[PDB]
């Protein structure tokens, strides 16, 4: 049929009810606890801000102690092996025999760099070395455990079916064969981290981030102007599952430019065209608007909120500090208890930044990025990557990167693709969602809050 | 002047690039649809990134603002070089130029008169390329070129060799009428012509 | 076939000092002997890997194996004393009897 059948089919056969317009039917309400209760986690002092090494140093003591309180629980005493005796050592030297022994220590692998980001920071650094013969001039791809005491070549199978980033401690425990290399039959994880319990009308959360609205892409702003109408109940019609929509996550990537080259000018254009979007979706639905790796904050990840500044003078009346639940503007990560149920987002600089090195082992699909993701759930580090991820001075004996209470959604955006994933670490449930740009393939994602069920909303 | 001459300028920066994008004179490829050349424009037009063209430009609305006290007609020609014989031509009226607010209505009118143009401009026939060219025309009220330099000029600074080469660049010189909406505004009182054939 | 050419050697030397003091040979102790040996010119083509690490230690049985494990491409020798391991640099010159010297 030709496009004037459906419309005669389609307009003509209207409802035209339930538009009384002067009853009208109020949004579900849902509200993120942890907006006064106490304890801001990665809110810093900008004006307090090496001290990365004294973090190195915590956070390895910390695993430690957790790898060998997961150690006691699984591998005490009387856990024998088929035929030998399983046994325990101290130092990584002391493992030479013909017996099985488990022992802690951090891996150490070579990580290389990608070259296009290498070309890409040399083309800025006005006479830079060659740095491609920094990774030629040497003769590579082994996995060895340092323990402060030595190193030990891991080789087996069960490691190479597994992902692993320097820095990481693991309590593998194995036996050596023919040489100075300990077998592997075993991979342990840190102690299980306690979890909130799963609450028992119910409404749903919007999601969405790659905006990059910026003065050359005009489609942005024409997605964007359909998402807010399609949010408003003018376009889907169907009020009674549009108002499930509580409120909408910008994760990040709003505005999109190049510091190297930019004026005030632009970037005042962008946050008003912003501010246009914000003005019509904000007496409808409430936002929480979160800021990323192109957006006008610090370039670290525990990037402060923008600004009060930055936005129209039409919204002073938002940022009066009263009306908070309409509008939030929050750090890059947050643990948000929407109606009991903690979920954790983050702007993506750590996922992105682990996959911008080349890692000569572990034999940017979909199902990679699930997996790095799981692995930074159960390490229990959101940073594993510390100089090219967080700056200097991030706390003081108390890193907040490490994970001390496992959330029910772990939300990840600015990747390439769409996916989900319902990981079982020690009889916990996590539900990793990887929300893609907006700009390209500007699909929304809608998470429920009664079955964890996600669903997305594609716009052309 | 005060705050015209800033739109009057980026006024006319927008009709000269709609101009020479919509009648094929410069590769399309080297346009690019932006809304800040330097000065917020109130649409998102094309305009050329090129840096000769731009200077080109610039110098000549500069001219162009500069003379608008005796100026009354601004013209754009399109002309072909196989034989100098004019092709299209573009008017641009400025009766009286309500000479000696609200910037958002000032944008607004400026992009309904800009609607209108690429509206007009859409209805021609394609243009071809290999020397399609373009010309400039303009029309005074009293005034004389072309002999400011009957003194040698000694210049001094920036601002005298501006005027001089401005005085300098100008030659004298001696279908279907299809009009469109100005600017109804207060202090700028455009209007808008076009020529054909 | 035949040699024409004159052998190469060269030698590095560490020492511990105080406090960036530009360690002087008369309260500051050598720790390290690094030796290349040129593989284009050298004949006979013997069993010394062209190069060579020599490292003192009084002996606490970690350092050696972490040093070698470290290294894992050239043979390292380790000595008790500074004499020792002249004595064993005097050796090696001797086996390997270089015409030039460099450093």
């Amino acid at each position: 049929l030709h496009m004037d059948a459906l419309l005669t089919k389609f307009n003509e056969d209207r409802s035209l009810q339930d538009e009384n317009l002067s009853q009208p039917r109020t949004r579900v309400r849902i509200v993120d606890d942890n907006l006064y209760n106490k304890s801001n986690p990665f809110q810093l002092c900008y004006k307090k801000r090496s001290q990365y090494y004294h973090i190195y140093q915590y956070r390895l003591k910390t695993f430690r102690e957790r790898v060998l309180k997961e150690c006691d629980k699984r591998w005490d005493a009387g856990f024998t092996l088929n035929g030998q005796l399983v046994l325990k050592k101290d130092k990584v030297l002391d493992i030479q025999g013909n017996q099985p022994c488990w022992c802690v220590g951090s891996i150490y692998c070579e990580m290389k760099y990608k070259p296009n980001v290498l070309d890409e920071v040399i083309n800025d650094t006005y006479g830079a070395p060659d740095l491609t013969k920094s990774y030629t001039d040497k003769e590579s791809d082994e996995i060895m455990l340092e323990d402060e005491s030595g190193r030990v070549l891991l080789v087996g199978d069960f490691i190479r079916s597994t992902p692993f980033i320097t820095g990481v401690v693991v309590g593998i425990l194995g036996m050596e064969a023919e040489a100075g290399t300990f077998q592997v039959l075993d991979i342990c994880y840190p102690t299980p981290l306690p979890q909130n319990p799963f609450p028992a009308t119910r409404g749903k959360i919007a999601l969405v981030s790659g905006l990059n609205l910026n003065n050359t892409s005009p489609d942005r702003l024409l997605r964007l102007e359909i998402l807010r109408e399609f949010l408003m109940g003018r376009i889907n019609n169907k009020i009674d599952d549009i108002s499930l929509i509580g409120r909408l996550l910008i994760c990040g990537n709003s505005v999109d430019f190049d510091i190297k080259s930019v004026n005030k000018d632009e970037l005042m254009i962008s946050l008003t065209e912003f501010s246009k979007f914000l003005h019509n979706i904000l007496p409808s639905i409430s936002v929480d608007i979160m800021p990323g790796t192109n957006d006008p904050s610090d370039k670290s990840l525990p990037q402060q909120p923008f600004h009060k500044s930055l936005f129209d003078k039409s919204l002073e009346s938002y940022f009066n500090g009263s009306n908070k639940e309409i509008l939030n503007l929050v750090t890059n990560p947050y643990e948000f208890s929407y109606n009991g149920v903690d979920v954790l987002a983050v702007s993506g600089k750590n996922i992105n930044d682990i996959c911008k090195y080349v890692i000569p082992s572990n034999d940017d699909d979909i199902e990679h990025r699930l997996d790095l993701m799981e692995c930074t759930m159960k390490w229990q580090n959101i940073a594993p990557t510390a100089p090219d991820t967080l700056w200097c001075y991030p706390y003081t004996d108390k890193d907040p990167f490490v994970l001390d209470k496992w959330p029910h959604v772990y939300i990840v955006a600015n990747q390439p693709y769409f996916g989900t994933r319902v990981v079982e670490i020690g009889g916990k449930n996590i539900k990793i969602i990887s929300v893609p740009e907006f700009s390209s393939t500007g699909m929304i994602i809608l998470l429920d809050l009664e079955t964890l069920e996600a669903e997305t909303v594609k716009i052309d | 002047n005060r705050w015209v001459e800033k739109w009057l300028r980026v006024y006319l920066k927008c009709y000269i690039n709609l101009i020479l994008f919509y009648r094929n004179v410069y590769p399309p490829q080297s346009f690019d649809y932006t809304t800040y050349q330097s000065f917020n424009l109130p649409q998102f037009v094309p305009i050329n990134r090129h840096p000769a063209l731009i200077d080109y430009i610039e110098e000549l609305i500069l001219d162009v603002l500069s003379k608008l006290t005796h100026v009354y007609r601004f013209s754009i020609c399109i002309i072909n070089k196989k034989n100098d014989l004019c092709i299209e031509k573009y008017v641009l009226d400025f009766s009286e130029l309500q000479h000696v607010i609200t910037e958002t209505e000032v944008f607004d009118e400026f992009r309904s008169s800009l609607n209108s143009l690429i509206m007009h401009l859409e209805k021609l026939p394609k243009v071809n390329d290999d020397t399609i060219t373009f010309e400039a025309v303009i029309n005074a009220i009293e005034l004389e070129l072309g002999h400011k330099l009957d003194r040698n000029r000694r210049v001094d600074s920036l601002e005298e060799k501006a005027e001089i080469e401005r005085d300098s660049n100008w030659v004298k010189c001696q279908i279907k009428l299809t009009s469109l909406v100005g600017s109804d505004v207060g202090p700028l009182i455009i209007h808008q012509f076009s020529e054909k054939l | 076939s035949v040699h024409d050419s004159l052998t190469h050697l060269t030698l590095e030397i560490h020492a511990n000092t105080r406090s960036d003091k530009i360690p002087d040979p008369a309260i500051d102790e050598v720790s390290m002997i690094i030796w290349c040996l040129e593989e284009e010119t050298f004949p006979l083509d013997l069993d010394i890997a062209y190069e060579g690490i020599m490292i003192v230690h009084k002996a606490d049985s970690t350092f050696p194996t972490k040093i070698q494990h470290c290294i894992n491409e050239i043979p390292v020798m380790f000595y008790e004393s500074e004499f020792e391991m002249f004595e064993a640099l005097t050796d090696l010159v001797l086996l390997l009897d270089p015409d030039i010297l460099s450093g």
